[PDB]
């Protein structure tokens, strides 16, 4: 069914996501104490180059794509664009 | 990083299926009496 | 049932592939460039243990098989059969 209202929803981009056991989908953002946390996301389609999370990401939060390469969960930084 | 990659090439493949299935009669009937009687 | 003998195809192992809302297909493939990308396959048949991608991943590409444990699209990598 098509509802005719502007749907919001958050479009997280697959550049900043992982597909462990070739399914789970888990995500690494920065909480306000600037320390980096460990959600697990519920993103099924794919539009684009970013993934619908249907639960996982609200509309604020901050998603690390460039510096996953070499780090971990509990650990703080910086914020750069 | 490094990761296990394999090279993708074409193949020549058949696709063929099978469907698990009974047996059965084609057409089945029941014999009855429709008098009273005894058989000869 | 012979259901034809197809010309040439990709036949892209199971052990690479992954099903997101228990339908959806989606791989990781390395790019020339080095990099990695994000390409939604069509894979529906089973060949043995690999399946028969009818569109979404051409000759030569390269699949990661070996290390999606833990990766993430737009990052490059070293490529070991």
């Amino acid at each position: 069914l098509q509802e005719g209202v502007k749907q919001k929803a958050i479009l997280a981009p697959q550049q900043g996501v992982t597909r462990d056991l070739k399914g789970q989908a888990t995500a690494l953002v920065v909480n306000a104490q600037n320390k980096v946390e460990l959600r697990v996301i519920k993103a099924d389609r794919v539009i684009g180059d970013k993934w619908l999370v249907t639960e996982g990401l609200n509309a604020g939060d901050k998603i690390i794509t460039e510096g996953l390469q070499f780090v971990q969960p509990g650990v703080e930084v910086k914020t750069v664009p | 990083p490094e990761v296990g990659i394999v090279t993708l090439e074409a193949q020549t493949v058949t696709l063929n299926t099978e469907l698990p299935g009974r047996t059965n009669a084609f057409r089945i009937a029941e014999v009855r009496p429709q008098v009273n009687g005894i058989i000869l």
